[PDB]
């Protein structure tokens, strides 16, 4: 059948310095240029778009990150690192060694994102060659889309101001984290925020009287569990849209048309290529995974 | 060539090469008298002729 | 059976061109080592002295 | 006359899917002998040959895709085509026993109206094929309402391209492909490929450079737009090839239509019609492989594009705007 195997040559006997942090990561994911067995080093990094010198705008480098094949580690000899491929749609082993560590379980879902917390955790740089290798970040698709909502909510509120606490945290049951943005390019994160303000306001010009009018009924009294961010006085905005009396057959026309711009907001938040791991090992820490298409 | 680079490897190549002949023509003219024709095809029966 | 045997003589003309395209990887590497450890003549004569 | 029967004793049981693994334990590890096609380094020699790999080149993938077979009028269809052609099967409602309805890109531009100048090459071969308009027009009567709200793309499921078709005089049959790979039927051990006309195709990834990594994939993407000439809503499809992944091209494709845009709604600062606000759709016609060349053609004139190892895999429409 079909054999998968990328050896790479190198030009420089790796010091023991180095060798010892790649021997601490055998199994990892890192996507790399071509499709070939033999391959230079200046491809298996991620940093050929992101660089120490060059200011990273992770959104570029997430745009990056969904058009190259990836890869997984089985040995680093003293000259040469040995990869395995991931073809879809192929199981695999996997194994995270992933420095913020997170737990998973059987039947569980992945993503494949950007180092979005420490850099310099990371990535490794290999001063006998001069190039340096950036690793990418596997996280489950619950907070592989909470840290990407909070980028787009970062960027908004950067301009404004042309504090932190609101902007550069991400939540999760139990954690807290910090982002790492200190030089950001925003330009490639604005036009995804150039894209939101098309969709936006699009659908705030369809929107369902009724369902104005079920929240004039609810907050004001009925009090939820998931309704606290009103914190029980309606918007003034509210008030003003529903003079105009019910009717079914105009929000029949209405809600098809919402349903049908939500199906293009999967365009604007869209991943990396997915993994759908169907058994996980707990305390060898190696999983079993298919490779999904983009 | 197989490299150790790595640029990309390099499949088999052939090539077809077309030729053709060049056909030449060739003419030389051959003047005969009319008068040292018309006494040629008849008997002689003299001895000057 | 000359479609058959037209075709077997394909798929080792381009298997005798993957052994041989592989010597050449010897005779390039071979003189590329050479050529890493290869010093020019004014750098190391007043060396060899 | 038996050796003939003899013939079908030879193919039939050569040609089968694989049976299941399953040894029973007392005959022992025999059945890491049962496994071949997972080996996949074949030991080289000094000189080796044919005989020495006839067993490596003995295991191969199983691949087989799954046909449509389709009863089409042989006035939609038209009766001659490169036999490449990619499809679509329009559905309204079963009115017949069995009666389909197919379209081909050079039809669906006769259905749409729209000028001559976004398609000045097709304009004259698909206005050859048929009439002036109205010989497809007559089977479905809702053309204008169907772009008003904007359920056509809804209507529209992507099929592939074709296989074989074997035309008569009222009733053309089409045997359409889907999966991947379709075996040509009148050439032997031959593929057909997907033909699009060079006008229909838009390119997506084009540079100087003035740096783009590779991939194994990349991606044919169907599109249609509605819009409005004249006055009169009309809708136009064009093609994609790209592999940047779904994330990029949704934001490549508003850069391509963005003066699409800008002219309908300029409209709408009068009238604000929510039927009126749906614009385009996608799809997804199946994956490419890499580096394949597409190879121009001329056809009667007409130049049309092939796309060799060509596999479908057809998707949902999304509405992007």
């Amino acid at each position: 059948a079909l054999d998968k195997s990328i050896v790479v040559n190198l030009t420089s006997r790796l010091f023991a310095d180095e060798l010892a942090a790649l021997q601490s990561k055998i199994g990892s994911v890192l996507p790399l240029g071509d499709c070939h067995r033999l391959q230079n080093i200046q491809a298996l990094g991620l940093g050929c778009v992101c660089s120490r010198e060059t200011s990273p705008d992770y959104i570029q480098i997430m745009q990056y990150l969904s058009k190259c094949t990836l890869a997984v580690l089985e040995e680093v000899r003293p000259d040469s690192l040995r990869l395995t491929r991931m073809d879809p749609s192929d199981n695999l082993q996997i194994k995270n060694v992933y420095a913020p560590f997170f737990q998973w379980d059987s039947n569980t879902q992945l993503a494949v994102l950007p180092p979005l917390f420490s850099r310099k955790d990371s990535t490794i740089v290999l001063e006998s060659n001069g190039f340096d290798i950036v690793f990418p970040m596997v996280v489950p698709q619950q907070l592989g889309h909470a840290i990407l909502q909070q980028l787009l909510v970062y960027h908004i509120y950067s301009k404004i101001s042309a504090l932190d606490l609101y902007t550069t945290n991400v939540s999760f049951m139990g954690r807290t984290y910090r982002l790492d943005v200190d030089n950001t390019d925003p330009r490639t994160a604005l036009r995804v925020l150039d894209d939101l303000s098309m969709y936006l306001c699009i659908l705030s010009a369809l929107v369902p009287r009724g369902c104005l009018r079920l929240l004039t009924a609810l907050v004001r009294h009925d009090r939820h569990p998931l309704t606290e961010v009103f914190e029980g006085v309606v918007p003034d905005e509210v008030t003003r849209i529903d003079l105009d009396q019910l009717s079914v057959p105009d929000d029949i026309t209405r809600m098809r048309v919402m349903f049908s711009y939500l199906q293009s907001l999967s365009s604007i938040f869209n991943l990396g290529p997915r993994l759908h791991v169907y058994a996980y090992s707990a305390e060898t820490l190696a999983a079993s995974c298919w490779y999904s298409p983009r | 060539i197989a490299h150790g680079d790595g640029r990309r490897p390099n499949k088999q190549r052939q090539y077809i090469v077309m030729k053709a002949c060049n056909k030449h023509h060739i003419g030389a003219e051959i003047e005969l008298a009319a008068a040292d024709i018309e006494l040629l095809f008849a008997e002689k029966e003299t001895p000057l002729d | 059976f000359t479609e058959y045997a037209g075709a077997i003589k394909t798929i080792t003309s381009a298997l005798q061109f993957g052994m041989d395209a592989l010597e050449r990887g010897l005779v390039d590497t071979v003189l590329a080592v050479k050529l890493r450890h290869a010093p020019p003549v004014f750098i190391l004569k007043t060396l060899g002295d | 006359q038996a050796e003939n029967a003899a013939r079908l004793g030879r193919q039939v049981l050569g040609l089968l899917p694989p049976p299941t693994h399953r040894v029973s334990l007392t005959r022992g590890p025999e059945f890491a002998r049962g496994v071949r096609d997972l080996l996949s380094k074949y030991a080289a020699s000094t000189r080796p040959t044919v005989g020495s790999l006839h067993e490596a080149l003995r295991q191969a993938p199983f691949r087989q895709p799954t046909y449509g077979d389709f009863l089409v009028y042989s006035q939609t269809f038209s009766p001659q085509e490169p036999l490449g052609t990619f499809l679509f099967s329009f559905k309204q409602e079963d009115n017949g026993s069995s009666m389909d309805m197919l379209l081909t890109p050079t039809s669906l531009f006769m259905l749409s109206g729209m000028e001559a100048a976004k398609a000045p090459q097709t304009h004259k071969v698909a206005g050859v094929w048929y009439g002036s308009g109205s010989g497809l027009a007559d089977f479905i009567p809702n053309l204008s309402e169907l772009m008003d709200t904007g359920e056509f793309h809804t209507l529209l499921t992507p099929v592939g391209p074709m296989v074989q078709s074997v035309h008569s005089t009222f009733v053309t049959k089409v045997t359409s492909a889907m999966k991947g790979v379709g075996l040509a039927r009148d050439e032997p051990r031959a593929h057909v490929g997907l033909t699009l006309p060079c006008d229909m195709l838009v390119d997506l990834d084009e540079s100087c450079p003035m740096r783009e990594p590779a991939g194994l994939n990349v991606t044919i993407y169907a599109s249609l737009v509605y819009l409005r000439v004249n006055q009169r809503p009309s809708m136009a499809l064009t093609f994609f090839q790209s592999g940047k992944g779904f994330a990029e091209v949704v934001a490549m494709i508003k850069d391509h239509f963005t003066d699409v845009i800008r002219t309908k709604y300029i409209q709408l600062r009068h009238e604000l019609y929510i039927n009126r606000l749906v614009f385009g759709a996608v799809c997804t016609l199946g994956t490419v492989p890499f580096d394949s060349h597409p190879v121009h053609q001329s056809l009667n004139s007409l130049p049309v594009l092939v796309f060799a190892n060509f596999e479908a895999a057809c998707g949902p429409w999304t509405v992007f705007l």
